[PDB]
């Protein structure tokens, strides 16, 4: 991983995210004691943003199918990086917290979106 | 156990920073405050005269 | 193949089985569990994590929306409807019945102290009236669409 | 042992590692016993001592997170340390010659950059040494011959460095004096 | 033995910014490199270790260094 | 009205001076780089040779 | 029926200056911007174009 | 350091000497933060003592002609703890304070301030 030979913006995306989540986990304590009222904006918006992206990350798989009744979904690497690229820039605030959970593809995330 | 030790450690200190903080930031507001109060006493005095 | 633990706080929170549904959990999955229960009964387990954690999360936040208030009654309802005494055997289709009420929001409107009282009452009453269905169950182990109207 | 059976030592964080910083080396663990006697005087003139620049600085952004008024020499501290630190990182692979090293720490101290807005810093002083590389060589030279920095030099650079800065933009920018 | 040695004064490049700005390094010192998991201790040695070509391409052997790994 | 326009004739001369310097850097940087880089291709040639 | 002409002129007088000085500057640094960055993207496109056709060769 | 060993004088000094410092230390957040202008009278005048009071303390040492050319010299108990005495009330106040580096006794400083 490195972008000697990946495409930069593979690159540029992981760092952002790996930024994002370093602070939040910083963050932590003061939020769990002090509460989020206590922050700026700044704070408060990075702290939606990493519990929109930490709940992105979750999907699920066909071997799933025995323990829970949902089917397989599986999704490509662009549509993936175009996913990710989105929600750092933060265009998808909008949505509430159950939108994002278990969730494979982005036209899913829409219909999940037109369901609630 | 070693790790909820550290875990406490670094709460406590950083709960020690952000109260530091606020303190400094509300003694300055002080002065502010007490600059602005005292401004209303010549039109009160003129009124009830 | 499966633990579960127990925690004394849980115990004296009033949680008489007293089990952690965070942490226990049984690697055989649903294929033991008859098909009609999977079928009322799916993916709680994630629900009641999701609320304790939101719960410990927003306990002190300044204002509640309308999904997150919705959610704390929904997890709220689930986990005071869980508790049962010693010495209280029951069956599986009271258990399936109880499941189903709970799960599709019909004791939503009901506040929480009297959550427990109530279902207790109900199921005595199906015990004289519309009985056949119990029947049904022990003849099929799933249930129809016109026993799930009626 | 290891620790007490040696001299100097630098301590590799992983925190600062998993943002920001590349190079991730602590510094205020970080000791040297030999210091001053180890060093080239040109850059030991150039260095204005910015440790103790760097300490008061993170001390106090401590506290100005989220505090919006300050005393105006506070915000002026605080601005040349975060300047120093986002200065401070650099790539792999990417080795630098002592000229270039003294010439970017002589821009970081004296303050010409402080201008700059701090998200897009790098990429400018990067230019400014191809640029510096390109149509001026006497610089180099006197550095490599004299091993000290020369008043004159220091005006040629500073005419060279407002002359730059006067035509690069990076996002609704603004060149100042 | 202890009366055949100098005092210490040559400035070894490293080719690093934050190291000799921060941590001088010269000749016949030992320098400790303490890190973590996955931190980039090797990176920094390679980056030392080939930042001599320069010296090396001079003639005299006054600049040249010979290195060992 | 009669100083208004003075000034227009200088910002074009001045944009023409421009145009023709960063046109004559671009060639110069793009030609060494070239260069440079050809030559390190030979080298690593002769190198596998 | 002449006196208002005059404080008509006084008023166009008064902004003309600053907006043609406002129009020349912002004519200029676009054309610095445009001139920089066709100067960049030249040099970059070259440099690609020639690692690539060095990896090649 | 006892009253009973080395004379209640000393100890009377020591004790006021460290009142003072801790005060000063203590009242550093508010000179940072607000400055002294906001100090009182009393504040002010305190916080000028104990910054004068550790500029005195220095001393001039042998080795230091090294790199100044001035030898050191010592100083009996006696002179020593009678000036602190005189100074503990804070009269040289209006002195420079570049003349308040020691180099000696009493004596040659308060000419040396007379001869700035
Ligand atoms: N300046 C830098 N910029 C970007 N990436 C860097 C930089 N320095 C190091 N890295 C990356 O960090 C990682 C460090 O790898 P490296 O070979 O140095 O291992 P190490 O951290 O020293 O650990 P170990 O010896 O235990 O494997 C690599 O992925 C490398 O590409
Ligand atoms: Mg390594």
């Amino acid at each position: 991983l490195d972008p000697a030979i990946v495409g930069d913006e593979h690159y540029r995306v992981a760092q952002e995210v790996i930024r994002i989540l370093q602070r939040y986990k910083d963050l932590q304590d003061i939020i769990a004691i002090l509460g989020i009222d206590e922050l700026s904006e700044e704070d408060k918006q990075l702290v939606n943003r990493a519990r929109r992206i930490e709940r992105f990350l979750s999907q699920n798989m066909m071997a799933a199918e025995q323990f829970t009744g949902q089917p397989g979904s599986t999704v490509p690497l662009k549509e993936t990086i175009e996913a990710f690229d989105k929600l750092t820039k933060g265009e998808f605030d909008h949505l509430p917290e159950q939108a994002f959970f278990l969730i494979g593809g982005l036209d899913d995330l829409a219909k999940k979106a037109e369901s609630l | 156990t070693l790790r909820e030790l550290r875990g406490r450690i670094r709460s406590a200190g950083s709960i020690k920073k952000i109260t530091k903080a606020q303190e400094l930031i509300a003694t300055s507001r002080i002065a502010k405050a007490q600059a602005r109060v005292e401004a209303a006493r010549p039109y009160a005095a003129e009124i009830t005269n | 193949d499966g633990q579960c633990f127990l925690e004394s706080d849980l115990f004296n929170q009033g949680v008489r089985p007293a089990i952690n549904v965070g942490v226990s959990v049984s690697r055989v999955g649903g294929a033991a569990q008859i098909k009609a229960m999977k079928e009322v009964a799916g993916s709680l387990r994630l629900d009641l994590s999701q609320y304790r954690e939101l719960e410990a999360f927003a306990a002190f936040a300044s204002d509640l929306d309308a999904a997150s208030k919705a959610q704390l009654d929904r997890g709220a309802r689930l986990v005071e409807l869980l508790k049962q005494p010693q010495y209280s055997p029951l069956a599986v289709e009271e258990q399936v019945v109880a499941i189903f009420l709970g799960t599709q929001g019909h004791l939503d409107s009901v506040p929480v102290e009297d959550v427990q009282r109530f279902e207790s009452e109900l199921l005595e009453h199906v015990k004289a009236s519309h009985s056949d269905i119990f029947d049904g169950i022990r003849e099929t182990k799933k249930l129809s669409e016109e026993a799930e109207e009626k | 042992n290891v620790i007490s059976i040696t001299d100097g030592q630098c301590f590799l964080e992983s925190d600062l590692f998993n943002q920001g910083v590349r190079p991730a080396i602590n510094v205020g663990v970080s000791v040297s016993r030999v210091g001053g006697a180890a060093q080239i005087k040109a850059m030991k003139e150039v260095a204005g001592s910015l440790r103790l620049d760097l300490s008061q600085y993170r001390e106090l952004e401590a506290f100005a997170a989220f505090a919006s008024d300050l005393d105006a020499a506070s915000k002026a501290q605080l601005d040349r340390g975060a300047r120093l630190v986002e200065l401070l990182k650099q790539p792999q692979y990417s080795p630098l010659a002592v000229e270039e090293q003294v010439v970017a720490i002589f821009l970081g101290t004296q303050g010409h950059l402080d201008s700059v807005p701090v998200e897009d810093v790098q990429r400018f002083e990067s230019e400014l040494l191809e640029h510096v590389k390109a149509s001026h060589s006497d610089i180099f030279d006197g550095i490599r011959e004299t091993k000290k920095l020369s008043e004159e030099a220091e005006e040629k650079l500073v005419s060279v460095i407002n002359e730059f800065k006067k035509g690069f933009q990076a996002s609704d920018g603004s060149s100042v004096v | 033995s202890v009366v055949q040695r100098q005092s210490v004064s040559e400035p070894l490049q490293t080719g690093i910014k934050a190291i000799d700005a921060m941590t001088p390094i010269g000749r016949g010192q030992r320098q400790l490199i303490i890190g973590d998991r996955k931190t980039g201790k090797t990176a920094v040695c390679v980056d030392t270790i080939l930042n001599q070509r320069e010296a090396w391409l001079t003639g005299d052997p006054k600049q040249q260094v010979r290195c060992v790994y | 009205l009669a100083d208004a326009d003075a000034m227009h004739a200088k910002a074009l001369a001045d944009a023409k001076a421009e145009s023709e310097k960063v046109t004559e850097e671009a060639k110069q940087d793009s030609e060494r780089i070239a260069a440079q880089l050809s030559e390190q291709a030979g080298s690593e040639a002769e190198r596998i040779k | 029926a002449e006196r208002e002409a005059m404080l008509a002129k006084t008023a166009a007088d008064n902004r003309k200056s600053a907006e043609q000085v406002a129009a020349a500057q912002a004519d200029y640094e676009k054309e610095m911007a445009e001139a920089r960055a066709q100067a960049s993207a030249l040099r970059d496109e070259a440099r690609a174009a020639g690692r690539s056709v060095v990896d090649e060769k």
